[PDB]
């Protein structure tokens, strides 16, 4: 807050981004920050779930992935429209990213043979037919955000790149008010931690639990509350008709 | 390649390596793109048959192309043969008789009788035939390659129109049509095709107005 | 090389970065593009 | 191009490969600065207008610019047909008549056409106008291509006035106009919108004095 | 360029667009480094002052030193002429008149007034003079891009004096002046910007000693 | 550089580019090296002292070897001043007086000198004590940049022989001293500093034995 | 090196930088297999002992090889010191003296004397003793270079017989021997270390059949 209206004027500039990146970034007010934003002229699942869709702009097809659980976006203008270049992105954007599945309509590049050999290494299970709502949300703010850049912008990959880079790191997105590389970043973490410390207790803990039936493994004590599971079921019970061997 | 001596008689050289190592190359590097027809020509001046065919030969794949363009060869060199009285008798010293389908296509005719053609007077321009008829065959390559028609070709809403016109120029070389349907497209089409704005500015300006005028009245 | 360094500044944050001499490292594109995201371009661990 | 042989005559050679790769690559490169202006001059001494038309047609990409090459060599030779008329009367033996504009423009003239004109006596420039036509186009392509005047360049309030100047130059030459007007520019136009601490320096320095006292007084 | 035949006369030819090529890459890609002077005089062993004007001009950026460069030429011009002014009057037939200014300079003197230049008995070295003066302007240019002084440099507490020797060496070929002060300089500035340790062992060997002895003491 | 020519007398040469761009590429890539010497005197073969001193200047970076080298010369000049008897006066035409110590280092002598001095009857091979002066600076600057020593070289029990003999022939070419100290060395230090095994083998194999047997003996 | 003139006589000349650079490059980058004994072949035809000892030692790298090839070639000048007798004696114009063991090796003699004894009548080939040396110095070095024996090599269970007796040809080459024995090994070993189905199938193949025979039939 310390003199940091001018550097929030000197970047909203530059990003135009919204008043509540400038009141988290840069410890201002939401009123000021709102205040800045009117000043502007140019104002006013699993982790695997990714989608996969084509768009066209100014006669160009743009090939845009989009992580569901998270926000994450990643575009790129393919120069002409062939299954080979779908293949590459796909590849490219396993290389970058773990996925597990992909959301994709029946075209014809979606189900090209490099596409299908790629997704086959990879290991990727593949879905045809759809949620949507969100990626046509993203897809025109991605939109709106390549039109108010387009000023300053050469060619469209570098204003692509730039739109990616503003929407992914300067716009705060849903709950707790965190961008998509945050929210991506967070959920990644939890997950990996949560597994490592579930295959952690597996050695150790090993109880045998009966209830009314079959010799079910104990899950969770507490609480007056018995979970358990058998046979790839998980039962809750009550504390009582439940005895831990 | 055959190259006059100076003050002196044109005589018959080997072609050098690195003109066909850049023949090559640029033929691999690019999807037969419409510039190199010209390049063509650019590397195949005062050339025998024979060194034609050893500069077709050295394509890496792509062979559906050259078997089209052989079959294309063929008929016309069918056609050469079918259209001239085939002369039949004793050969004159010095000189030969009409070249055949395959001698004008190369496989068949020797070294020594396409020298004899070329310093042959009056001139036989037998390898220049054979060139036209690879222009033609490459013509028809470009036309199979292309990847998309000019009538259809559509501006963006918000799209600068330099790269508009640079592309409908583009599209407009590879179409085979005749001069005349050429200019009324290239008079009637981007000028019918373009945004409001600059489709208003344009039809302000009437008909006869130069591309440059054109350009210059929708800058932005 | 700015292409690339603008797509990787939009996959991860990237502060500073430390880089050799080259040619194409010292180019007024890589200038401009450093210059945009707010690197801290440092040359010469 | 056509060499002359050591102490000898004008004898015709191919195009060299190095050349013409070098001409491409350049164009590509560079796009459409002014620098290039020279460059072409680099590489089209002594050559028919055969080559320049291949060197023209070559080059792949902003094909807008290469369809108003082509208008303006049409009205360039529309104006020397109208300076020059058609002209009749046997030619006498060995010599040829005065090429027509489009025998100038290369579209219907042979290599043999240049080859007997650029060695008749006494000798016909051809070559030469048609390289001055081009540069004409070429001139009037870049001012064309210039993305912005000369009056509104603004320099930053933190921006150095080395890239200002520099950018500022960059622009006079971009621009087309008469030597005295380039000068009257380079005498009030660079200071008459710089930095105004730089504004204030140069004031008290006194009009009437070179640019190194200019670029050595607002250092830092 | 200007070349010599085998045993016999002076004959002019085309640059070579290897050579222009390789010095405006060279120029463009590292820097205005003071190894410009050298490269650039390994460049023109004998040529038109057109032809220096032609490689000159062909630079792509940093236009400022080359308006530098040209203000230095026209005012170097007008002093060759204010100084030794062209004699009037009948002019032999078989010469031609002193080159003026802008003749030196080849903005306005044609090609064949320089080859006659070249040629004439005695022979007129004017484009060489010409190549001298830019290099004077050229001096100046390596003063535009040096970076610090000839004081400001010290040596790091972790950085050896290799280095260290190399940037003092560098910026002292730098600095234009004269050998005696320099000669002065490099004996007493060197231990005065010097890390303790090896300062006070180097003095402890004698001041005034050679690098050797300094550089054999200060290993490690 | 100088050329011989066919069967007539010597005239002067310019220096290729290619070879000025090979010399710097080679400095450029690799230290300083052994390896360099050679490759010197393979692009400065009967090379005027201007193109030497051309050559010399064109690299960049590390200054203090040049200005280290520059000093030898300057010290060798002296002594070769001294050692030979001053010369001065006038000179009959045709002939000139011994190059002085600042002309052979090319810093006031200009090319004509030069060229006189090599078609003197009889020559003075003036570049080629340059050339050895400029070769004994190499060797001690390739001396200065040795960092290891030869009496330092061990090998490791699972290191091969053959990097061992490889790096101490890499380090006695490095060392530059007499013939016979050389040979001693390379006969007593390579086996006195192996593992055990292979000294006992050598020892084995008796004193003088030849490189070929010794090494195939070693190995395994 | 020294060359033919076109329809003139021997002349004499420096080594271009490409075939060194090449030569140098292709030694260090690709190996010291058989197969670059005949590019050494290929790049030193009608050399001088001078260029041949340049391009000898200015590669880096394997010294060990280089004192290898050095110490056979002093005992290969031994050798034809003491088996050609040497006669001392006056020297009278039309002779010079007779070639010894070090003069081979160009290092007692300079580069005039040898183009002296290259024109000298009868002609005195010691360039190609030289090579022939070099030759044989090579040959000890690539047998030094094979790691294993001829008779070591075995076909694994799950190895391609392809690359398998391509490996086991290379072995052969690199391997030093006569004809007959060539093609006794290359009659029995291969099929005496094959896999044993391929064996069984060669076996009954029987012998009198030519290697494309077997492999038609070990496919599978
Ligand atoms: O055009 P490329 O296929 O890449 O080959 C080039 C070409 O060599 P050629 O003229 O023999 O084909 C260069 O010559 P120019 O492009 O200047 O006409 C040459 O340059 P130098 O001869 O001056 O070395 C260069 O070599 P380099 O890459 O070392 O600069 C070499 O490339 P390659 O060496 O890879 O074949
Ligand atoms: O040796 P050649 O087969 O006759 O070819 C040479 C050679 O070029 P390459 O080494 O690239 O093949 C020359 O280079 P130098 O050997 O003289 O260094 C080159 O001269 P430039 O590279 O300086 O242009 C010359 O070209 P030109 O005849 O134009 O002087 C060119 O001859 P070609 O053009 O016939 O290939
Ligand atoms: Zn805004």
């Amino acid at each position: 807050f310390l003199d940091g209206i001018d550097k929030a004027q000197e970047e909203h500039e530059k990003y135009h981004s919204n008043w509540r990146a400038m009141a988290s970034d840069f410890n201002l007010p939401p009123v000021v920050a709102k205040e800045i934003v009117a000043s502007c002229d140019k104002c006013q699942c699993s982790p695997g779930i990714w989608q996969l869709n084509c768009t066209h702009l100014e006669g160009k097809v743009i090939l845009v992935a989009v992580h569901v659980a998270s926000g994450y976006i990643e575009a790129e203008v393919i120069p002409a429209e062939t299954g080979q270049e779908t293949a590459y992105f796909l590849l490219k954007l396993a290389g970058r990213w773990p996925v597990k599945t992909v959301h994709t309509n029946n075209g014809s590049n979606f189900t090209s043979t490099t596409v299908k050999a790629a997704c086959w290494w990879a290991g990727i299970k593949q879905e045809f037919g759809i949620s949507q709502g969100v990626i046509e949300s993203m897809n025109k703010e991605l939109k709106k955000i390549i039109g108010q850049v387009r000023d300053q912008a050469e060619h469209l990959k570098t204003a692509v790149q730039m739109a990616v880079f503003i929407h992914n790191f300067k716009r705060k997105g849903g709950i707790g008010g965190y961008s998509a590389g945050e929210r991506i970043v967070d959920i990644i973490a939890t997950d990996i931690q949560t597994k490592e410390l579930q295959k952690q207790i597996t050695k150790i803990q090993n109880f045998r639990v009966y209830y009314r039936k079959g010799p079910a493994k104990l899950l969770w004590k507490g609480e007056g509350a018995v979970v358990i599971q058998d046979n790839s079921d998980i039962k809750v019970v009550p504390r009582r008709k439940a005895k831990i061997i | 390649p055959i190259v006059q001596n100076l003050q002196g008689q044109m005589v018959h050289q080997a072609i050098s390596p690195r003109t066909l190592n850049a023949w090559v190359k640029v033929v691999e590097e690019k999807a037969f793109s419409p510039e190199v027809i010209p390049m063509f020509s650019a590397l195949s001046e005062g050339a025998t048959p024979q060194d034609l065919n050893t500069m077709l030969n050295t394509v890496g794949g792509h062979q559906a192309a050259m078997q089209m363009l052989k079959e294309t060869i063929n008929e016309e060199a069918a056609e050469w043969d079918r259209l001239h009285p085939v002369h039949a008798g004793p050969i004159a010293p010095g000189q030969m008789r009409e070249p055949r389908g395959s001698d004008i296509a190369g496989t068949t005719s020797t070294l020594q009788e396409q020298i004899g053609w070329m310093t042959h007077n009056p001139p036989i321009p037998v390898g220049e035939i054979y060139k036209r008829w690879i222009i033609l065959g490459l013509n028809k390559i470009v036309r199979m390659y292309s990847p998309t028609s000019i009538l259809d070709i559509r501006q963006g809403p918000k799209e600068p129109f330099r790269d508009y016109v640079d592309r409908f120029y583009k599209t407009l070389r590879a179409e085979q049509a005749s001069q005349e349907v050429k200019n009324w497209m290239t008079e009637t089409l981007l000028v019918q095709n373009a945004n409001p704005d600059c489709k208003t500015i344009l039809k302000a300006l009437g008909p006869g107005a130069t591309l440059e005028e054109m350009m210059t009245a929708c800058q932005g | 090389t700015a292409y690339f360094l603008l797509k990787l500044a939009g996959r991860w944050p990237v502060k500073t970065v430390h880089t050799n001499n080259g040619s194409n490292f010292t180019s007024t594109t890589v200038k401009a593009a450093c210059w945009w995201a707010g690197i801290k371009q440092e040359f010469g661990n």
